[PDB]
């Protein structure tokens, strides 16, 4: 038996005055979720590119939780559809970070990626990274992934850029909000709403405000 | 440079001046191929060094000019250098080659519109406005040239200056011109009558472009 006390103000309050209707109570979803005791407990995915972006660099760093042990190993490997691209294989152990050395529990991979398939709101082109915790030998403890889109964003000489070209943002403010629900949202809600500004020419959205 | 008398009478009665070297080469295909040819550049320097020597006592000039309409030529880039080596005193302004060179500390156009942009090639005249802010650009703008007075003229003007309020990056400029350029003439009867191009059998001429 699970007993929740939900309050309707708290000092939380203060900091949350949108302009809204103000509501209460257990409004998104709620579940139960099992890891083993060796366990990977976060990871980064960064991605670099050359000046004509024709090469890229996949950069991923990965934390565990448990104990430390020699035979541990992390994979991550890039898929497009059915086609693996690009694997990495380390033990962990990052590099040396000040006069106490580095984290023990922590690893880097980067993996090469000739004439990468760029994202954007034109072409949403998607790899599929997934990140194993492992064995030498190979026997899988966990696996966690997700969805990789190729690009960059920079400022330069005055000018938002991605990958390489000046950015028209044709944007929008969207609360979450349902007329009989009230800030509950469900998928139904949220494609009906992306088709919507897609076929009104908008190319961008705003979480307003949380 | 003008009459030495004209600087003293600037001096004393207030008046801001741009002394400018005696270099217009404007009928040349292109405009550059004197400026950027090496073998004309003493030619040139004495034009530049020999005013900047007369002229630099003189408060009431407050920025030095490298000439006009003579495209840009590595030959501006040297003697706007000259310039700024042994008169740190005073900005240097040059308007050939797109009016936002390497050649100029003021981006100054010559007719430039205030909100229309004219994309000449290679030499565009951006709106002002617009010019300001194009990326990496933080000079201020003073047109050398705007508002051309030919005959009923002038329409329009109102526009320039509200944009030169309202924007502290934009800081005015020269209307063209002062004093119409007509010569006299007399009829069988002694009475004088005012003439332009053409009026002396000079020829190919360019008629009223002169006033
Ligand atoms: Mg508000
Ligand atoms: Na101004
Ligand atoms: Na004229």
């Amino acid at each position: 038996r699970l007993a929740v006390m939900v309050l309707r103000w708290s000092d939380g309050s203060y900091l949350e005055d949108q302009d809204m209707w103000r509501m209460s109570g257990i409004f998104r979803d709620v579940s139960l979720l099992h890891k083993p005791t060796t366990q990977i407990s976060d990871f980064h995915v960064a991605t670099r590119f050359n000046d004509d972006f024709s090469r890229a660099v996949l950069e991923a760093e990965v934390q565990m939780c448990g104990e430390l042990r020699d035979y541990l190993r992390v994979t991550v490997s890039l898929w497009q559809g059915e086609t693996q691209v690009a694997s990495g294989t380390a033990p962990f152990g990052g590099e040396i970070i000040d006069e106490r050395g580095g984290y023990a529990d922590r690893v880097t991979l980067r993996l090469n990626v000739e004439n990468p398939k760029l994202w954007s709101a034109e072409i949403p082109n998607l790899y599929r990274a997934v990140v194993e915790l492992h064995t030498a030998d190979g026997t899988l403890i966990e696996a966690e992934a997700c969805d990789v889109g190729f690009r960059e964003v920079r400022i330069e000489n005055g000018l938002l850029l991605l990958n390489g070209k000046p950015l028209l943002i044709r944007g929008v403010n969207r609360h979450e909000h349902h007329p009989l629900h009230g800030q509950v949202m469900d998928e139904q809600t949220m494609v009906q709403d992306i088709l919507l500004m897609k076929q009104n020419n908008f190319n961008a959205v705003r979480c307003s405000h949380y | 440079p003008n009459h030495p008398l004209w600087y003293t009478l600037c001096d004393r009665y207030g008046l801001y001046v741009v002394d400018e070297a005696n270099i217009e080469t404007h009928g040349m295909v292109p405009m550059n191929r004197l400026t950027d040819d090496p073998r004309w550049l003493p030619a040139m320097s004495e034009r530049v060094t020999r005013m900047v020597q007369r002229d630099r006592n003189h408060p009431s000039v407050i920025i030095w000019s490298l000439g006009t309409e003579s495209g840009h030529g590595a030959n501006h880039d040297a003697l706007y250098r000259w310039i700024k080596s042994v008169d740190p005193s005073r900005p240097v302004q040059y308007e050939g080659g797109g009016a936002d060179t390497t050649a100029t500390d003021i981006i100054c156009p010559m007719y430039a519109r205030v909100d229309e942009d004219q994309p000449f090639p290679a030499v565009p005249k951006w709106s002002i406005k617009k010019w300001l802010s194009l990326p990496g650009e933080t000079r201020p703008l003073i047109l050398c040239e705007y508002a051309h007075a030919m005959g009923n003229s002038l329409g329009g003007f109102a526009k320039y200056w509200q944009a030169f309020r309202q924007y502290p990056r934009l800081q005015g400029g020269f209307v063209w011109d002062w004093v119409d350029q007509s010569l006299i003439k007399y009829d069988e009867n002694g009475n004088p009558w005012s003439a332009y191009g053409g009026d002396f059998g000079d020829t190919p001429n360019d008629r009223q472009f002169c006033m």
